[PDB]
């Protein structure tokens, strides 16, 4: 009885993500042996910095990262619907029935599921990429990870998709959106309502200069060096000694002027920004006042990366060749107080439209800013799914995707003839759990809600044609009501490419634990 | 001590589960015979449920609960006593994960046991067919299913006769809106409890209604035919029966009176004595004295069915007669439940599929929190069919999916054959069960089973 | 949400593995080339035998399973007699023959099932392979073979030739030729020990217990009468209450012989009879039974005449010595009549200081024998009784039913060879009935493989030899019938050797065992209940 253990062993952890999807989800806190502490909602995070033990485990935790990395959103639909397969699973291994056949099972069942979810999409995306159109998919996306920042934190994230998009219709050849394109940062201080959209990049750091920032002129030049300041020598060794004092007078003067020549042939070709990602010298802060040159160190390479698609600037591997095909422009740039500190931040004006953008959070509370934080990020592959596949046809969210599924295929189990009836009517129930969860989270009685679940659903009309309300879903309630109420009030929908992708993932999940009967390990 | 929180729960399922599990084996003609360890050196071979129940130790008191119902079962009908034990045990099996893991409250279950026990006994009265109960052939051929497989069956000719005009002898038709339905007041215990006389024949054999006594006249001279005998229990009567005896001195004082005195008699049968006379004894169909079988009988019949007699069973020793009073008895239960209704139904676990096809598709149609454990009644009910196809040497898992798909298409007569293992038709091969013995197995193990769940601690005390 | 399939196997297997221990011990002593079994209390109780039913009633086993195996022997010794252990090892075979069986998924009814098939099939062969034997008496030639499979089965076979004609001859001097019965009620066994077994002898009479003691008692007597005396010739009183009232010692004879003129009165009558009718013929005598006790008077008043005197008879044996003798029994001498007395032959009585035996042997209608059985240790007196009694009840058989079967695994190996080509042919039953065929076909050969494996001959040779015997007699269009020789170790031929079994000993056999073996894979669970 090791298959039945393996579930049991599953149904431990399963609890745990039962307690994660919806709105009543809470981050967990892991202290890592080198003395971080790093705290994220997401689940596929998470199963990053949990350690596995058991292989039957990694195979679910294998099928949550496929989530994460295509869609990137779903991540819990997977896992706990993998889960619940499991568990009606037990009753017919139990009963006698042979595991077999509940793997043919389940591969008519989903061949079922995939052509019905065509005749499910009520909307359809125009791909419009507006401000108030794109409300309707991130509202989804923030809710059931933090409650009462899903008004606030909608417009902000709208509002950067908007600006890393250029002015295209119906062409999918081409790709635009990526998941690089939107970074979060943090900072101590200030409050949601005071959170603004900036157009690029955002630099936390000091200028380490007395110039604060540049000037109104349009089209700045932006040069990155990758060569550290310094005057030119042998790259093989070329360490500057003294031996006598009298070659003091001849080495110390001849730095100060191979610098300065070298800075004003810089300056006199219009460029007022120098990048700098090595060390920079002290003598050469000095020479950068005086022309009104913006001082930015950035050490970090990935940082780069991003920047060369904006601008249009490029990494010189010397120092003192100003070529002006491999320099960048940006409108303008500016140097304003955000978050109680002074900062230098990036962003635009018209021209040279940035294909990256920053999200600038502000709050008094530490856990709930690392939040937000893992949240953004959760909602910039939603994005990603606007493309060809399926990204503009949506289905109802809200629990009302599962308990629908259940009236359409058990309707086909009755059709296909012999010992099938048995995984597909199996395969319905399995989808009871999403409406349980979001029930008994919320502390709403299962004598109450869930009955007037299957009662929205399956009606008497006295006709063919369908009629009344198909869009109630499963309501969280928390102020009062009777029954359920039409999810069609709050626009609360799922992607059809979302769907879709976590039901296959979902089903050779389950494929795998239900076909292994034996396990053979050793220490290590 | 006592068991508090949803242990207890747990504890009076398992208590009648594991009863009803043992004796899965002992259901239907292939019932498969067990072995008992006793402290003596002896052992039950017999694959008997009732003579098993009686002789196993139980400790929890929910399994003593279900060895009473196997008692009150066992006297109402001959058979179907481990049926009524399984389906009340399987129904706690099938709503054990809803009350635990579904936290669903047990009143809901209890209640929703008693509106699907109404919706189960319509299924049953549609699915069975009707049958002529005034015919004298079609009642020999329903009591040879309890006749034949037995010692009997060398007399089973003369069994169906027997044990035909012993059925008609209690029975009587009666019908009407005046006073209502009487059911036809039938008792097996009191009125058809027969005396086996040695010696005679079985062919010979008659049901005489009335009481049968081996006293004979206390006077050498008498007349041994009067014209209208009175019966007098304790006017100028023509007899004079005492319960206890009488002394040669009342002998000569009663002689010129015209009444003969009888001497011990005893006391049960003067209760049945009031149905033929009605004293606390005027037309009297034959006062005849006349000695049959070297022994002197008394006839107190008449013109009228009172319904109370004692049958009279000749043979050709005791040890005949002995295997022949519960042959008898188990065959009149059948012939019995045939006059309650003209109804039979469909055998080999055929009606128990027709329940939970029915069931099934109803149970959508209600829209309530009593839908979900309709679907464990369902499911209950096609574990008695199964359990056959297990004993059978089939395919439970095929046999179970393949027969209720037959149902929607094909009629709900059809069963699973025990000699052959394949689905068949249980009308066209001459394979019946009577409704009676279905209405009951239902109704009693859903009220057993909702009894069990209604006792939520176990109170430790004297 | 408990639903187990689980209970598929269970202590039946259990139940199984105790009928294989029982097996493995009833394996060695089966046959001829058994071995003698030897059980102990512990309070000085030793009993040797090879009977499979008497070793297991003193023997309590715990495990049930092995309970309804000694109570299928109690049919068949109290009907057939014989083969208790062949029906063991048929019911422990056909276990592990199923084994294999249902360990692969087979459903034990159909196993169970196909063995009530093949048992009715089985029947149809037996009476085309039985041989129907004549009631004629000229048929103690061949009986005296036939006798010698129960003979050779419980002894050494050194006392076999010793035991042979006494068995034959006691069941045919009482028994008229007619269907009628035997009854074996009538043959009495006693013992006596200090001396050898191969002493034992016919006895055509009644063995006596307690002979007559004096020196000058004829040792011989031949065509003597014999004459029940009822009366006590004990010492005897007044028949009113009175004593003995003397002076002195010589006055004391005087009342004593008052009393004892009672028994002299009555023994003039009697000593008249003798020489009445016969008196001074030779070749005559008289003997007084006198079941009751003896005067030490009367020794020297019989001794004169030769008359035998005995004391103290059994009741039980006196019922018989009036069918034996003839002789009605005389309560009274007064009226005692010349036409009581009976008839006998030549009466000797052996001279043993310990116990002396008066033989009624010799007699026109004795209608009655007695098997004598006398051994010094006690084991020879207990194995010997078992061979007896196992060979009288062997042969009851033999006489009232007219059909004969040959023995030495004759019928159990032709049965699975037409059973095995017989099923391939029919097809009438069910596809899955060839399990339980096969099984039931392979567990009647373990009978000839048993009784070789007490030879030490390779039992795989012998059934090598017997099967291809059998083809090769087919194609020769005759009937020839093959055994195993276990001296040897090749086939023999069961007519010539003399080996037969009695029909209905093999018939509940088989019948017997099938219905036990049957009723022990039916159990599903074992259930501890009572205490």
């Amino acid at each position: 009885g090791q298959i039945i253990k393996s579930i049991a062993a599953i149904r431990e952890l399963h609890q745990m993500c039962l307690t994660s999807m919806g709105p009543c989800g809470r981050n967990k806190i892991i202290v890592n042996h080198l003395g971080k502490i790093i705290i994220t909602n997401d689940a596929a995070t998470m199963l990053r910095e949990l350690d596995i033990v058991h292989p039957a485990v990694k195979v679910l935790v294998m099928a949550t990262e496929q989530q994460k990395i295509d869609m990137g959103d779903g991540t819990n639909l997977v896992m706990i619907l993998a889960g619940e397969l499991l568990n009606v699973s037990e009753k017919l291994i139990s009963m006698g029935l042979s595991a077999v056949e509940i793997i043919q099972g389940y591969n008519m069942a989903r061949k079922f599921t995939l052509k019905e979810l065509d005749e499910m999409v009520v909307g359809e995306i125009t791909d419009k990429n507006d401000k108030n159109e794109l409300l309707k998919m991130i509202k989804p996306v923030i809710s059931s990870k933090k409650y009462g920042s899903e008004d606030i934190l909608s417009e902000l994230v709208s509002e950067a998709v908007s600006h890393v998009l250029p002015v295209a219709q119906q062409a999918g050849e081409i790709p635009y959106f990526n998941v690089d394109s939107i970074r979060v940062v943090k900072i101590m201080g200030g409050s949601l309502s005071n959170s603004t959209v900036i157009k690029g990049m955002v630099f936390n750091r000091e200028p380490e200069g007395h110039v604060k920032s540049l000037s109104e002129d349009k089209k700045h030049k932006v040069a990155v060096f990758t060569c550290p300041l310094d005057i030119a020598n042998t790259e093989t060794k070329g360490t500057v000694l003294l031996h006598n004092a009298q070659e003091m007078l001849d080495f110390s003067k001849g730095e100060e002027k191979q610098i300065d020549a070298m800075m004003k042939e810089i300056a006199d070709m219009g460029v007022e920004c120098i990048v700098a990602g090595a060390g920079v010298g002290e003598l050469a802060l000095h020479y950068l006042n005086r022309y009104g040159i913006l001082v930015l160190k950035v050490p970090s390479k990935f940082e780069l990366r991003r920047l060369c698609r904006v601008c249009g600037a490029t990494p010189l591997p010397r120092l003192g060749a100003p070529t002006p095909e491999e320099l960048g422009l940006v409108e303008t740039v500016k140097t304003m107080e955000i978050g109680g500190d002074r900062v230098t931040v990036f962003k635009q004006e018209q021209g040279e439209i940035s294909r990256t953008s920053t999200i600038i959070l502000r709050g008094a509370t530490q856990n709930n800013l690392d939040d937000i934080e893992r949240a953004i990020d959760d909602g910039v592959a939603a994005v990603k799914g606007l493309m060809k596949p399926s990204g503009g046809k949506l289905l109802p969210g809200a629990g009302a995707t599962e308990i629908e599924l259940i009236s359409r295929i058990t309707k086909y189990g009755e059709r296909t003839p012999g010992l099938l009836q048995l995984a597909i009517k199996q395969f319905a129930v399995a989808f009871e759990v999403v409406p349980r969860t979001l029930a008994e989270t919320a502390g709403l009685d299962v004598n109450e809600v869930l009955p007037n679940l299957y009662a929205a659903h399956n009606v008497t009309e006295p006709g063919a044609v369908k009629t009344d309300h198909l869009y109630k879903g499963v309501d969280i309630d928390g102020e009062s009501d009777e029954g359920v109420k039409d999810i069609r009030e709050e626009n609360i929908y799922d992607m059809l490419a979302t769907k879709k992708f976590a039901i296959n993932v979902a089903t050779e999940a389950a494929t795998t634990v239900l076909s292994i009967d034996q396990i053979i390990m050793a220490k290590k | 001590e006592r068991t508090t929180g949803r242990q207890a729960q747990i504890s009076n399922i398992t208590a009648a589960k594991a009863v009803a599990d043992v004796i899965r084996t002992c259901l239907g003609p292939k019932a498969m015979l067990k072995m008992l360890l006793d402290p003596m050196g002896g052992l039950v071979l017999t694959n008997d449920g009732h003579a098993i129940l009686r002789e196993i130790d139980v400790a929890h008191p929910a399994a003593k609960s279900m060895l009473e119902l196997s008692r009150t079962q066992d006297e109402e009908v001959g058979d179907g006593t481990t049926t009524v034990i399984i389906l009340a045990g399987e129904i706690l099996a099938q709503c054990a994960p809803y009350l635990i893991e579904k936290n669903i409250h047990p009143v809901i279950i209890i209640q929703a046991l008693k509106k699907a026990l109404t919706d189960a006994l319509e299924v049953i009265k549609q699915v069975s067919k009707p049958v002529d109960v005034e015919n004298d052939a079609a009642m020999k051929k329903l009591i040879q299913a309890s006749i034949g497989t037995k010692y009997v069956i060398h007399w089973s000719e003369k069994m169906c006769e027997l044990a035909l005009d012993a059925v008609k002898t209690v029975r009587k038709d009666l019908g009407q809106t005046v006073e209502g339905e009487p059911n036809f007041e039938i008792d097996i215990k009191r009125y058809v409890r027969v005396e086996k006389i040695p010696g005679g024949d079985v062919l010979d054999s008659r049901v005489l209604k009335g009481v049968l006594l081996n006293k004979d006249v206390v006077h050498p001279k008498m007349s041994r035919h009067i014209e209208n005998p009175r019966v007098v229990l304790l006017v100028r009567p023509t007899l004079v029966i005492t319960e206890k005896g009488v002394s040669d001195l009342a002998q000569h004082y009663l002689l010129k009176g015209g009444c003969s005195v009888l001497r011990r008699v005893k006391k049960s049968d003067n209760n049945r004595i009031a149905r033929v006379t009605g004293a606390t004894g005027t037309n009297c169909g034959l006062f005849k004295v006349e000695m049959i079988g070297d022994e002197y009988f008394s006839f107190l019949d008449n013109c009228k069915e009172p319904k109370a007699c004692t049958i009279m069973l000749r043979g050709g020793s005791k040890d005949i007669l002995n295997e022949i009073d519960r042959n008898l008895q188990d065959a009149m239960a059948v012939a019995r439940n045939v006059m309650l209704s003209p109804s039979l139904s469909p055998g080999g676990g055929a009606t128990e599929m027709a329940v939970s096809v029915k069931l099934a598709e109803k149970a959508k149609q209600l829209e309530g929190i009593q839908q979900w454990p309709y679907q464990a009644v369902a499911d209950a009910m096609e574990c008695i069919p199964r359990t056959l196809i297990q004993n059978a040497g089939g395919d439970p898992i095929r046999l179970l999916s393949q027969l209720r798909a037959k149902h929607a298409q094909g009629n709900f007569t059809t069963g699973i054959d025990g000699d052959k293992g394949k689905i068949v038709d249980m009308v066209s091969y001459g394979i019946w069960e009577p409704e009676v013995i279905k209405q009951q197995s239902v109704k009693t193990a859903i009220e057993s089973a909702c009894l069990l769940l209604r006792v939520d601690d176990i109170v430790s005390g004297v | 949400p408990k639903a187990e399939s689980l209970r598929r196997d269970a202590a039946l297997k259990v139940n199984v593995t105790s009928a294989e221990g029982l097996q493995s011990v009833l394996e060695t002593n089966l046959g001829p080339k058994g071995t003698l079994k030897m059980l102990v209390d512990g309070a000085g109780n030793i009993k040797l035998t090879k009977d499979g039913k008497v070793l297991l009633t003193e023997m309590q086993i715990q495990s049930p399973t092995a309970v309804l195996i000694a109570r299928a022997a109690a049919a068949q010794d109290e009907i057939t007699g014989d083969g208790t252990t062949t029906v063991v090892c048929l019911v422990g075979e056909l276990l592990r023959q199923a084994h294999r069986f249902i360990q692969e998924g087979v459903h034990p009814r159909i196993i169970t099932d196909g063995f009530e098939i093949a048992r009715k099939e089985s029947m149809k062969f037996l009476d085309e392979f039985k041989i129907s034997k004549t009631n004629l008496s000229n048929d103690r030639e061949f009986l005296l073979q036939v006798a010698r499979s129960s003979l050779l089965t419980k002894v050494d076979a050194d006392l076999t030739e010793v035991l042979t004609p006494i068995v034959t001859d006691a069941v045919l001097s009482v028994y008229d030729a007619q269907a009628d019965n035997l009854d074996l009620h009538m043959v009495e066994i006693m013992q006596m020990q200090h001396l050898s077994p191969k002493d034992t002898t016919f006895i055509k009479g009644l063995v006596l217990d307690h002979g007559g003691r004096h020196p000058d008692m004829p040792t011989r007597v031949k065509n003597a009468y014999v004459l029940i005396l009822n009366v006590s010739l004990e010492y005897e009183k007044t028949e009113v209450n009175s004593g003995f009232f003397y002076s002195s010692a010589d006055q004391r004879d005087k009342l004593a012989a008052s009393e004892r003129k009672f028994v002299d009165a009555k023994l003039k009558k009697i000593i008249d009879l003798k020489n009445e009718v016969c008196g001074m013929d030779p070749d005559k005598g008289f003997v007084i039974i006198n079941q009751k006790g003896i005067d030490p008077m009367s020794l020297d008043v019989f001794a004169k005449h030769n008359i035998l005197a005995l004391r103290r008879a059994k009741r039980r044996n006196m019922e018989r010595l009036q069918l034996v003798t003839g002789g009605e029994a005389q309560n009274s001498v007064e009226d005692l009549s010349p036409q009581i007395l009976g008839f006998s032959g030549l009466v000797y009585q052996e001279t043993i200081g310990e116990e002396k035996f008066t033989y009624v042997t010799e007699n026109t209608d004795p209608k009655s024998c007695t098997i004598l059985i006398k051994g010094s240790t006690h084991y020879a007196l207990a194995q010997t009784k078992d061979a007896v009694r196992d060979g009288l009840r062997a042969v009851a058989n033999v006489l009232k039913d007219k059909n004969i079967i040959p023995g030495a695994g004759a019928f159990y190996i032709a049965l699975s060879r037409y059973l095995r080509s017989a099923n391939m042919n029919k097809l009438g039953a069910k596809g899955k009935t060839k399990t339980g065929i096969e099984a039931f076909a392979e567990a009647l050969l373990v009978i000839p493989k048993t009784l070789v494996k007490n030879s030490g001959f390779d039992p795989l040779d012998v059934l090598a030899m017997v099967e291809d015997e059998l083809d090769d007699a087919q194609d020769s269009d005759e009937t020839r019938y093959v055994g195993v020789d276990l001296n040897i170790g090749d086939s023999c031929d069961p007519t010539i050797e003399g080996i037969w079994d009695s029909y209905r000993v093999l018939r509940n056999a088989i019948t017997g065992a099938t219905g036990i073996a049957s009723n022990l894979l039916l159990c599903d669970e074992l259930l501890r209940a009572g205490r």
